[PDB]
């Protein structure tokens, strides 16, 4: 979820 | 209003009756380090992200709760604070090859979606001297004011041209492999 | 090789056995270094993994194959132009954003 | 002008192929760095 988040 | 309950009183008050701007202004008012941190319009936000990636370049609960505690939690439960993660993420990373090499992709892309934020990544490549990192390279040297120089000085202690040196040794490198 | 310089188609025979290793250990030459000879690497060279060679040894050639090729590939190619040579740099972006 | 100038360089080499050689000399970096 938080690298989902920074990805985008 | 002193107490906490005072203005929750309010809030309750204010969605009741529906009035979103009283409270939005309200709010207002209590913004007006820790306090930023609790606060945590869209140019306040902006400007707080520009801050956390200051102080990520530079480099402890809250940062933790980002990436009494499951309290915390619960309440968290932007776009600037993901970015903050990223980069609390990035750090840990950091410090624990490979992972390496994913922490350093991952700084090249919060740097596309972004100029100090750029100089420091430049330092970290530095520090750190395969197909996608040259990509990212690449990426970085097509994207590339007193301030940033100012932080390049407390680094040293000609940046463009350091950076051309580097991105020269990265490409060598990669030849090599 | 150093030594024979200091038959030059039977040396192209021995490169042409050499073409992995070779590549490595052309590698930590040029790094140590950092004609002839030259000229017969550049000529087996030309005879991805071309263009990339070809540029390791020249470090103009690199430039003038990797535009040769392109006339992601695309831009990977711009780039990596871009870079070595920092007109070009004009060109290469406006065809980018073209 | 670069042209003219690789051009020269190219001739300089083939005519070679101490002093007064070192004196005339006195990617074209990447040349001039082999060279020495």
């Amino acid at each position: 979820d938080w690298v989902e988040q920074l990805i985008l | 209003f002193v107490t906490n309950d005072d203005i929750e009183w309010m809030l309750s008050i204010c969605v009741e009756w529906r009035l979103p701007e009283i409270a939005k202004e309200i709010y207002t008012t209590l913004g007006n380090i820790e306090s930023i941190a609790n606060f945590s319009l869209v140019k306040s936000y902006s400007w707080l992200l520009f801050e956390a990636s200051c102080m990520e370049g530079q480099k402890v609960l809250n940062a933790i709760v980002s990436k009494d505690d499951v309290i915390i939690p619960q309440d968290i439960l932007v776009t600037n604070s993901m970015r903050q993660t990223l980069a609390p993420y990035a750090v840990l990373s950091q410090f624990y090859d490979r992972e390496d090499w994913g922490q350093a992709l991952r700084l090249l892309l919060l740097l596309i979606e972004f100029h100090y934020l750029v100089l420091l990544v430049a330092k970290f490549l530095y520090p750190i001297f395969e197909d996608s990192v040259a990509t990212v390279i690449e990426v970085i040297e097509t994207k590339w004011s007193n301030l940033y120089e100012t932080i390049i000085e407390a680094d040293k202690s000609a940046t463009l041209l350091k950076n051309l040196r580097k991105k020269l040794n990265f490409k060598l490198c990669q030849a090599f492999m | 090789r150093l030594g024979h310089e200091c038959r030059t188609n039977f040396l192209q025979l021995l490169l042409q056995e050499d073409i992995d290793f070779f590549s490595t250990l052309l590698r930590l030459c040029n790094a140590h270094s950092d004609k002839i000879v030259d000229s017969i690497l550049s000529q087996n060279l030309r005879s991805c993994f071309k263009k990339l060679y070809c540029f390791r040894m020249l470090n103009a050639a690199a430039e003038v194959l990797y535009q040769y090729i392109l006339m992601i590939r695309k831009r990977k190619c711009y780039l990596m132009v871009i870079n070595v040579l920092s007109v070009t740099l004009t060109d290469l972006r406006d065809e980018l954003r073209g | 002008c670069c042209n003219v100038m690789s051009q020269e360089i190219v001739s300089k080499i083939l005519e070679k192929n101490k002093a007064k050689l070192l004196e005339l000399p006195l990617q074209d970096l990447m040349k001039c760095t082999y060279k020495i």
